[PDB]
């Protein structure tokens, strides 16, 4: 076969948050 | 001589201002870089979790292909 | 003081110029940094879309499971 | 006029010594973000491969749900 | 369940482009 | 339906030294 997908759940909103940081950091260049 | 060695002191404030900037947008540039390395491992992570569940449905899905095709022999047995 | 003066002038003219340069490449490494984070989302977006259409097969295979359990059962009921 | 150039010269030393680690750090941060850019691709490529044995779940599991259903059509015919 | 199948090539397509670019760009380093 | 999924064992272990790679990098910055 919660295993697999509340693992990527998991790391797709982590790769949200960065990814909505990451822009942020990159204007304010 | 005079404002001479003055017109050098100018370029020379004017530059250390310059290298002063370009001293903190590498700062910037440098925790972006960072943070950029660092989801590009999340998305990397993501896809094998995704890989390891999709490993998975395929293995389902061809056992399924045997749980039915051995229904089918059997009905055509009788 | 004469040429004296006057080297210090040289250095500062190649400074500039290397100080010129530097200030191109950031501009260079900075539309392609900027690219690099525009790119990330788009895969993190096909990550997501994809897990979508992956979270639809494991249901998809998890009734076909159920469909293919009941109709073996009530064959072995006759 | 003396010392006075002096300073100059003490400016221009650490000036392009300044100039120097950056032109290095530059250096650095080039071939990373140029790695960086190498396996954007990989990781998008193995998600285009991902996908394409994902458009292939869905299809066996398409074919199953036929499978399934034609036999149990045919037990509620008899 | 054009729906999720549609939006990835399109998502893939868009992320073909970029990779062609940020690469191009890299090389006029 | 080795095809893609020995395809893409290959692309997440090439996948994971330059990953592992790129991180030694941005420390030494």
């Amino acid at each position: 076969x919660n295993n697999y997908t509340s693992l990527i759940h998991s790391l797709i909103e982590e790769s949200q948050n960065q990814q909505e940081k990451n822009e942020q950091e990159l204007l304010e260049l | 001589i005079e404002d001479k060695i003055e017109e050098i002191l100018s370029k020379i404030y004017h530059i250390e201002n310059e290298i002063a900037r370009i001293k903190k947008l590498i700062g910037e540039a440098r925790q972006l870089l960072s943070g950029i390395v660092q989801q590009q491992n999340n998305l990397l992570r993501a896809i094998e979790a995704q890989q390891h569940l999709l490993q998975l449905t395929v293995w389902g899905i061809k056992q399924l292909q045997a749980r039915i095709l051995a229904v089918e022999r059997y009905l055509k047995d009788q």
